[PDB]
């Protein structure tokens, strides 16, 4: 193994985050100081060659809005020790207290951030397959990481015919923008995946959520175009989200809720 | 140049913009494009294209097929259909993962052809920008939007020349000020003019010399094209002609790759 590799004494798991199928995740110390993210296997689920995917990956990728390997333990039982994010996923946070304070600014400042990591994903011939608020990352300063059935978040393309492209995550980030502007709702509300399939098909969009500017539904537009060759890049998109309120709305005052 | 409506199926809309719109068609059983021009009660806006337009002849403008006159009053200006939209989307969908530095260039001798043509004809486009260069099937990218087109003479103001919106009149050197403009959008995937400065700032900023940066990963000889294109003294930018031997220039000694 590598140099990646740390003694398992290290580390230090202190609070249980989440659960899971896939093992559990907890907060922690690893050497001496350092917060850290650890990540386990449950040896009963996943073999040690499944599990230690995501590493083979998560070494080779550095961004700074894709979530940091930090070191693993491959021998099980298995340890991925990665950079803690402490206000947990984001729609815990958005949909949470804190949640009902964002206004527009913020969360379009979060989605130029999630974009910026999905253009380096982009640069580097990756491609995510399960982009939503849920597998985003937050932490101090409303910085928002990329890393780690959703037919809901998942483009047409690659929910019927298994075709994963950068541009069906771009598709994905359109849904994500609903989440950021309705602060933490499910998509396409109360419909189950049936209706999301048959009516996407058929055309359906879904509209402008509640005060939410033109100029942003337009975008999400662009990211659920049927053909996935015009939907734009996350560089695209990185970029308009960057300059939002100079060059699309520079007019904008904060309403009720956006 | 007249054309039957019964012979044009009017199939869907591409683009419902501000000044008119656009949609795909079929006459005679060939795709086409059509646009109606808007807030002309006199149809003047529209004689003025159509006339303008059936005097155009270059490979890089886009082509008039003719026009369509309704009694009841819908006036209509049949186009060539160009497959690939604008050259904005076109940049923004395909991006740096897919175009080269050879196919920014072409663009940019594409259109600069175009300008040279429109020049040569003592014409004055007025509205360059890489939203009204469209694209054919087989990539060839050529002028369009000929509504604001008149001999040497409201304007987009990112893409006008200061002169240009303070002066009354309008000259070949403010285009090729917008095509300076145009550049950076190419060379910037689609990227909007003046991305981090308020549109109430660009001109008096632009004016105290402000240029945008070289777009990233932008030749440094493509940045130079720009900035010629951007001097203060109109009368010192470069000829179109002048452009294209130095856009060839670049291209001869792959200065662009």
């Amino acid at each position: 193994k590598d140099a990646w590799e740390i003694p398992r004494e290290s580390l230090r798991l202190e609070v249980k985050l989440g659960q899971g199928c896939f093992g559990e995740v907890w907060m922690g110390t690893w050497n001496g100081t350092t917060r850290v993210a650890i990540k386990t296997l449950k040896p009963g689920t996943m073999s040690p060659e499944a599990f230690l995917q995501e590493a083979q990956v998560m070494k080779k990728l550095r961004h700074e809005k894709l979530v940091q390997l930090y070191a693993v333990v491959s021998e099980e039982p298995i340890y991925i020790v990665t950079e803690y994010m402490s206000k947990g996923s984001l729609l815990d946070f958005l949909k949470g207290e804190m949640g009902k304070y964002l206004r527009l600014p913020q969360l379009v400042d979060m989605a130029a951030q999630i974009a910026s990591g999905m253009a380096y994903v982009e640069r580097m011939n990756y491609v995510h397959r399960d982009l939503r608020a849920a597998n985003i990352l937050v932490g101090e300063n409303l910085v928002c990481k990329v890393a780690d059935f959703p037919i809901k978040w998942t483009a047409p393309e690659a929910a019927l015919y298994g075709r994963f492209t950068i541009k069906s995550d771009v598709w994905s980030f359109g849904i994500l923008l609903t989440e950021l502007t309705t602060k933490g709702r499910v998509p396409y509300p109360g419909m189950v995946n049936r209706e999301v399939l048959d009516q996407v098909e058929r055309g359906y969009r879904m509209p402008c959520p509640p005060e939410c500017p033109e100029s942003l539904h337009d975008l999400m537009c662009q990211c659920w175009r049927k053909d996935p060759e015009e939907r734009p890049t996350f560089e695209y998109l990185q970029a308009f989200l960057e300059d939002y309120f100079t060059s699309t709305e520079p007019q904008y005052q904060p309403g009720e809720n956006l | 140049w007249a054309l039957n409506m019964k012979e044009l199926k009017l199939l869907q809309t591409i683009g419902k913009g501000e000044f008119g719109d656009v949609m795909l068609g079929d006459y005679r059983g060939n795709k086409v494009a059509v646009k109606c021009i808007k807030n002309d009660a006199t149809a003047q806006a529209f004689l003025a294209e159509a006339s303008v337009m059936t005097q155009l002849r270059h490979s890089n403008l886009v082509q008039l097929l003719g026009v369509i006159v309704e009694e009841k009053g819908g006036l209509y200006i049949v186009t060539e259909y160009m497959a690939k939209g604008s050259l904005v989307d076109y940049l923004r969908s395909r991006g740096r993962s897919v175009l080269g530095g050879d196919c920014l260039l072409k663009f940019s001798l594409d259109v600069c052809e175009a300008m040279e043509y429109l020049e040569g004809n003592n014409f004055v486009h007025r509205d360059l920008a890489a939203r009204n260069v469209l694209v054919s099937e087989d990539n060839v990218a050529k002028v369009s939007d000929f509504g604001l087109t008149k001999e040497a003479s409201k304007l987009p103001v990112k893409w006008t020349a200061p002169e240009a919106l303070r002066e009354k009149k309008f000259s070949t050197k403010s285009d090729v000020w917008s095509f300076g403009i145009l550049l950076w959008e190419i060379y910037s995937f689609g990227r909007v003019p003046y991305p981090r400065i308020p549109l109430k700032d660009v001109v008096p900023r632009v004016e105290k010399g402000y240029k945008m940066d070289a777009p990233d990963g932008c030749p440094p000889a493509v940045y130079e094209v720009m900035k010629n294109c951007w001097h203060l003294d109109a009368a010192m930018r470069p000829s179109f002609l002048q452009l294209r031997e130095q856009l060839e220039h670049i291209k001869t000694h792959e200065l662009h790759l």
